[PDB]
């Protein structure tokens, strides 16, 4: 539960995305917009096509979220507070969401750091994802 | 499932390039070792207590093999899934009682698998093709249980 | 979708004695109020701030009315539930591109609605043959996402 | 998470269902049995026919730790430890049947308090059993 283990693992592998950060965050927004369609829906004034500047854009910030809450992982309701009444209170993203852009991140991370994204690396990223989804859809409960 | 011309053979074309010996016990190893509550119906396969106890457990990676098989026949029948997975259905359904929301989890635990041996090549529109046969082949797989 | 005669005879019994004014908004305007999100796609219906707003929404209470026309064309198609319904999946796929999860909630809520609208008549063996209809009136609707 | 009025909604159906508590915690496993027969696997050695003493037994025992919850309201967590352990660690119980569960006590609770199962109390209803839900299947993460 965000237990020891976990975190070292976590810092560990987000720390070797280092500064790929915002590039793979778009990558697993795209890879989202494709596979889960619906999605689309929540950014009607974007261009998502692939290669999309704004896409790259909100990737770098999707990305610099995550990279914070890791770098809070013991305090994260802090640490993700705003984000969390924009996304249920203003956007209502649907919570749903946040397990497909969730896997698409798992995804395009397994894509890029063969040798780190191991078993146990997995897990642990799954277990740090759903908690970060916990908290943006905290709104709802 | 529906899949465009050009998915319908870029997802052929990976499918050639996967090794069967490995890749199906890795998702099963992965399944169990992110989803712990899967291995209440593998108990009796022996030390399940670390990943690299799960991951290269014989049994474990044994019946990953089968599992893939049943895959790849999926595969060579996208518009008869539901003949093709009937009995398998039954069985999982009648004599093991395996939630169907697990068989949604093996799915993604697989395109992660495909992502982590194809790397680049593994790209969006190919996860999209593979995102629409997993989701047949569960839908397959529940079909027997209402 | 698989049902045996006693099954239908239980749901189609209990069918006809429901109110659907009264059933309809109270299914509608639960789901709006229990799961938050799924006030998004009806924001051409106005104010859905409170609980008491939504309940009262003359919008909400009509369309819930029409909500359940529709389940009511499919249980006069038990076995024909995906035909029944292609067009209504087309426009809650295509056109609104609301999530088949939430056609799960709201079945959901459909059988909380009945249990509170029947109460001890909404027996066990009543509410699972509910329960497959729910399912299968959502895999239907879910159809044109595949 | 528990917002005071939540809270406050929770108490007053809990404290109308009081006494029958027991009985209804015992119809709401014999629904999920009939409507979900997939969870049967977990009780081999139960008589699950309708009526059996063993169901009303067990029902009672889940009512009681369901009374518990609702006494404990803010230390959850502490209150059910050791059933988190019990289910998660022991039984492994698939998180999804807490959710079939949750539902069928929902169901059970509309069938047997009409007026006062409004759409709010409902509303807290489900949050409050959602957190139990949490609670219970934390060894998972
Ligand atoms: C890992 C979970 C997520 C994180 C960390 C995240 C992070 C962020 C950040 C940092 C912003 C920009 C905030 C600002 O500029 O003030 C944002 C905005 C946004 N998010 Fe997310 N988000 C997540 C999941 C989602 C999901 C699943 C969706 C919908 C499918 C979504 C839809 C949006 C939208 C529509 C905006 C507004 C974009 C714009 O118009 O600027 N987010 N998110
Ligand atoms: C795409 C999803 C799945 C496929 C294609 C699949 C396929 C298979 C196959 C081909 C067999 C062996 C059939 C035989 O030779 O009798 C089998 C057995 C089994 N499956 Fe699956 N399965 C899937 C998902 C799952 C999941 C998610 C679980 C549980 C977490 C599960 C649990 C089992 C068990 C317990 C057995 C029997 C093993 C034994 O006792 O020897 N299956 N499955
Ligand atoms: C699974 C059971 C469902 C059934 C049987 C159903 C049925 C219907 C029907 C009969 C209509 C009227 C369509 C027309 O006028 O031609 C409709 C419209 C609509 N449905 Fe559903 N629906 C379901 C679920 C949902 C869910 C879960 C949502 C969103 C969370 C949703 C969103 C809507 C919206 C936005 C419209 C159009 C309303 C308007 O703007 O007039 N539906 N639906
Ligand atoms: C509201 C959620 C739940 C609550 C409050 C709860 C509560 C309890 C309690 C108080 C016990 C007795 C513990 C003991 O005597 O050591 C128990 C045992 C048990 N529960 Fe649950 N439970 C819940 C959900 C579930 C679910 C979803 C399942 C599976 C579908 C399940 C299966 C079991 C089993 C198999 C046992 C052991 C039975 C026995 O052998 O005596 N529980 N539960």
């Amino acid at each position: 539960v965000l237990s020891p283990a976990d975190k070292t693992n976590v810092k560990a592998a987000w720390g070797k995305v280092g500064a790929h950060a915002g590039e793979y965050g778009a990558e697993a927004l795209e890879r989202m917009f494709l596979s889960f369609p619906t999605t689309k829906t929540y950014f009607p004034h974007f261009d998502l096509s692939h290669g999309s500047a704004q896409v790259k854009g909100h990737g770098k910030k999707v990305a610099d979220a995550l990279t914070n809450a890791v770098a809070h992982v013991d305090d994260m309701p802090n640490a993700l507070s705003a984000l969390s009444d924009l996304h249920a209170h203003k956007l209502r993203v649907d919570p749903v969401n946040f397990k497909l852009l969730s896997h698409c991140l798992l995804v395009t991370l397994a894509a890029h750091l063969p040798a780190e994204f191991t078993p146990a690396v997995h897990a642990s990223l799954d277990k740090f994802l759903a908690s970060v989804s916990t908290v943006l859809t905290s709104k709802y409960r | 499932v529906h899949l465009t011309p050009e998915e319908k053979s870029a997802v052929t074309a990976l499918w050639g390039k996967v090794n069967v010996d490995e890749v199906g016990g890795e998702a099963l190893g992965r399944l169990l070792v992110v989803y712990p509550w899967t291995q209440r119906f593998f108990e009796s396969f022996g030390d399940l207590s670390t990943p690299d106890a799960v991951m290269g457990n014989p049994k474990v990676k044994a019946h990953g093999k089968k599992v893939l098989g049943a895959f790849s026949d999926g595969l060579a029948h996208l518009d008869n899934l539901k003949g093709t997975f009937a009995t398998l259905s039954e069985l999982h359904c009648d004599k093991l009682h395996v939630d169907p929301e697990n068989f949604r989890l093996l799915g993604n635990v697989l395109v992660c698998v495909l992502a982590h041996h194809f790397g680049k090549e593994f790209t969006p529109p190919v996860q999209a093709a593979y995102q629409k046969v997993v989701a047949g082949v569960a839908n397959a797989l529940a079909h027997k249980y209402h």
